[PDB]
């Protein structure tokens, strides 16, 4: 699709699409950039993540609206339309997972890139789990857990406890535990331990890094306040 | 609750 | 595309798509409903208008962002991407205009339907004019003016001055004069006369109709405040 | 200035 466009042009257009709030375009541009086969820089990884987060975020919000209407009703139209949105959402998740598997993760050697992509893998399996029903749900849940766990193991070995990627991974894994895995106690323990270990490391940071880390720490605290 | 919002770069 | 789905199901799904903020879907459902060939009820006309207003509104906002970046710059990427968005916007406007021409307007005999569709025709030519350059702009501008003028002539003969469709038509025609036709004095005169004639007719209205009419009258006043 | 917003029904 994007095979005729220069990598640098795809990246430039992804940034313009973000400014224009054209997130479907942004995701297509970044998919094209990934398919050029080169590794992604830190900024380019962020563009890929922002693009697909916005696309799947719109789909998840629509699926929740339709699922709530469908549950209140219980013609075929509400179910049929919820199913259509769900299939589209699953297709976006499968596209992202496919990019990670071909071949972003296998080429990611540095902790910052590998943790970033594995967190993404856990997130997109988590979005699949939100709409899955039955034993399909079990294997999807295990795939999310496995990706998050590998990312956690790397992050604890290779990054300081204030690193924003490490903090966001722990935040999202804690949400996985609470909302997906029916493990609220594990969610609370992870959020508390992550927060406390980051607090103890803030003294090492510059003013700008302090702002980055404390922003995410506040998200951990917000969840803990809602969960306790 | 809330995951990383992650929609702005 | 939607030819296999029942008209009533398309309408139901358009309402669900609105609740889910899936306006592209909503527009496709309503296009399918129009293509069934039957006239649209008042509620169905509103669904058609809301769907496409949201779709073209997103495109117009993106085009304005990209056009502003492009003007600041003066590689090909900003222009190329603005051109892509512009072509997509023109395609949506052409689709709407095509539905009005085949065959909504020709079958619309009552003032409420005919004025509604002609106002829509003026609006979508106006959106085309916002992105047009040169002598193309002249004929597009005249097409918008002609549609608005026919709608105005019908509305003055057939509707009270407080009718919300009549008020919204006058509001949008005044914006056409100010923003497109370089006729700010005509814009101000139309907005003032419309407001004053509606004010004098409010005494005839129920509480609910009073609320509907005064809401649009306030939009006229807001424009007059910005223009004077 | 502002046309009919027209995005909610
Ligand atoms: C998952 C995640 C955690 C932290 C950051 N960060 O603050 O750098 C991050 O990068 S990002 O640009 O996508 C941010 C969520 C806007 C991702
Ligand atoms: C163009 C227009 C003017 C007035 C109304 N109205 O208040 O009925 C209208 O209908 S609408 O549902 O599309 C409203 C703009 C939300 C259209
Ligand atoms: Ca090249
Ligand atoms: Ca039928
Ligand atoms: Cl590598
Ligand atoms: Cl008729």
């Amino acid at each position: 699709a994007m095979g005729s466009m220069e990598r640098a042009s795809l990246i430039q257009k992804a940034k313009l699409a973000e400014q224009a709030e054209r997130y479907e375009d942004m995701a297509a541009f970044m998919k094209g950039a990934v398919e050029k086969g080169e590794e992604l820089s830190c900024e380019e990884r962020n563009l890929l993540s922002v693009a697909y987060k916005n696309v799947v975020g719109g789909q998840r919000a629509a699926w929740r609206v339709l699922s709530s209407i469908e549950q209140k009703s219980n013609g075929p139209e509400v179910r049929e339309y919820r199913e259509k949105v769900e299939t589209e959402l699953q297709g976006v998740c499968d596209t992202v997972l496919g990019l990670l598997d071909s071949h972003l993760i296998k080429e990611a050697g540095d902790a910052e890139s590998r943790v970033f992509y594995l967190k993404m893998k856990g997130d997109y399996y988590r979005y699949l789990a939100e709409v899955a029903t039955g034993d399909d749900k079990k294997r999807i849940i295990d795939s999310a857990r496995s990706a998050y766990q590998e990312a956690m193991d790397i992050s604890k070995k290779e990054m300081p406890p204030t690193n924003p990627i490490r903090l966001g991974l722990a935040l999202n894994f804690s949400v996985f535990h609470y909302e997906i895995a029916n493990s609220p106690e594990e969610a609370i323990s992870l959020a508390k331990t992550t927060f406390d270990e980051a607090m103890a490391d803030l003294h090492t940071l510059s003013e700008d890094s302090y702002k980055d880390s404390t922003l995410i720490m506040q998200l951990l605290r917000d969840n803990l306040t809602l969960w306790t | 609750a809330g995951s990383i919002p992650g929609r702005r770069s």
